């Protein structure tokens, strides 16, 4: 994470994020479904970092300080440099449509019209088909990679130390390694009840209406055919 | 300090994710109310023991069943929510979740809570749900469901006021130390 970014997404809401000054000029309806997009942005934030944690502080450390096997260290992170580059490309598209609907003047207040859009376009075609596909097979490998995290645990010394060590500071209280796994698992099903709140505040154009509307739609069809696709895989 | 986890489970408009945010924060957002809960690791020390509780929510899995219960491993207490203001939430508590929760979690102890008790004496809910031949849950029809499930214990609480919030997740703790 970037401490720009951290700054930008750091208060409790977009109401208390902008200058009240900026505030005061909005409709009450746009700031409920402006507090909402934010939301969206600020979890997507929270979440691309859990997954740099796990590729750079949990499965790096792993290879470059006790030397592991690269198919144990895969077994307990299974597809987090394909998830890391889906939600990254996400991310970067939700925080550049801040950056353009930026005041001159200001690095805080905007307003975000227009999501649907891009909601639309990371849930279709390729980007969704690479969701989908790398979902079912994170999901599907989960109970295995929560079992072979114990059993490296109890067994192994230098791995409890190395776990201990990269995940003392308060920072990291949230995201141990069996967290964060979970922490992935339940993103996807986020989505549903974040978009249909932000719809629910985004009557006011039809076109917008019409988007959130598909984009809810897009987001269902992928959770089901993940859902479908998922079997534990056993060690 | 020993590491316990909670799961809450429940139907959709169960307020569990409010319960989640209220405890987590002690506080009743005052400006925006999250629409998600992501995780928490709360703590806590009840009766003289100190417990990292990790706290989850199902919110969003409730359709997707080879979803959910990647929830559930190892976890130490469910809280088992249903809505004071909702008998139909009520009612799926024996036949849904009940089954569900002693499958995947088998001796794991459940605490049924009854949320949003503050709505009990509600007029706006009290008319709303007379159209339907319906009333607020009563606390002994809260207490019968809990016997009748084997729950660990029957727990009300309002995520509005924070009345009986706190003591929820202490007696959460209390039942994931016990054997
Ligand atoms: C056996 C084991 C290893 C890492 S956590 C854990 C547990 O008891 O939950
Ligand atoms: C998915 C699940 C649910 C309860 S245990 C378990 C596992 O696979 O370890």
């Amino acid at each position: 994470s970037m401490e720009m970014d951290e700054k930008d997404f750091a208060a409790d809401s977009w109401s208390l994020a902008v200058d009240s000054s900026f505030l005061q000029q909005h409709k009450k309806e746009v700031m409920k479904q402006q507090d909402v997009i934010y939301e969206l942005i600020q979890t997507e934030l929270h979440h691309v970092r859990t997954l740099k944690i796990m590729t750079r502080l949990f499965r790096t450390g792993m290879l470059e300080e006790l030397h592991l096997e690269p198919g144990v260290v895969q077994g307990l992170f299974p597809c987090v440099d394909e998830l890391s580059d889906i939600h990254t490309r996400f991310l970067s598209q939700l925080l550049e449509r801040r950056r353009q609907a930026l005041c001159p003047g200001s690095t805080r207040n905007f307003v975000i019209h227009r999501l649907g859009d891009l909601l639309i376009s990371q849930f279709s075609g390729p980007s969704a088909e690479q969701m989908c596909k790398t979902y079912s097979e994170f999901c599907s490998r989960h109970s295995k990679a929560l079992k072979l995290y114990k059993e490296l645990y109890a067994r192994d010394k230098r791995f409890q130390q190395f776990i201990r060590k990269v995940t003392r500071p308060a920072v990291l209280k949230r995201h141990g390694v069996q967290e964060c796994i979970l922490l992935v698992t339940q993103r996807i099903t986020k989505y549903p009840l974040l978009i249909s709140r932000i719809l629910q505040h985004s009557h006011g154009i039809e076109e917008e209406r019409q988007d959130l509307t598909t984009a809810l739609g897009l987001v269902k069809e992928l959770l089901s055919n993940v859902d479908e696709g998922i079997y534990q895989l056993e060690k | 300090a020993i590491r316990k986890k909670l799961v809450i489970v429940g139907d959709g408009a169960c307020g569990k994710t409010c319960l989640l945010i209220v405890f987590s924060k002690d506080q009743f957002p005052e400006v925006y109310v999250p629409t998600v809960f992501e995780n928490y690791v709360a703590d806590i020390e009840v009766d003289g023991k100190q417990v990292e509780l990790a706290l989850w929510d199902t919110a969003g899995q409730e359709d997707y069943d080879r979803l959910r219960p990647l929830s559930y491993p190892d976890t130490d207490v469910i809280l088992m929510c249903f809505s004071i203001d909702s008998p139909d939430s009520l009612e799926n508590i024996p036949e849904k979740w009940t089954p569900e929760v002693k499958h995947f979690c088998p001796n794991v102890p459940i605490i049924l809570v009854g949320n949003k008790k503050d709505l009990r004496n509600d007029e706006h809910t009290r008319r709303e749900l007379a159209k339907m031949k319906q009333e607020p849950v009563k606390p002994e029809e809260g207490r019968d469901m809990a016997n009748r499930i084997g729950a660990f214990g029957y727990m009300e609480c309002s995520a509005k006021t924070k009345d009986g919030v706190r003591e929820v997740f202490e007696m959460a703790t209390r039942a994931a130390l016990q054997a």
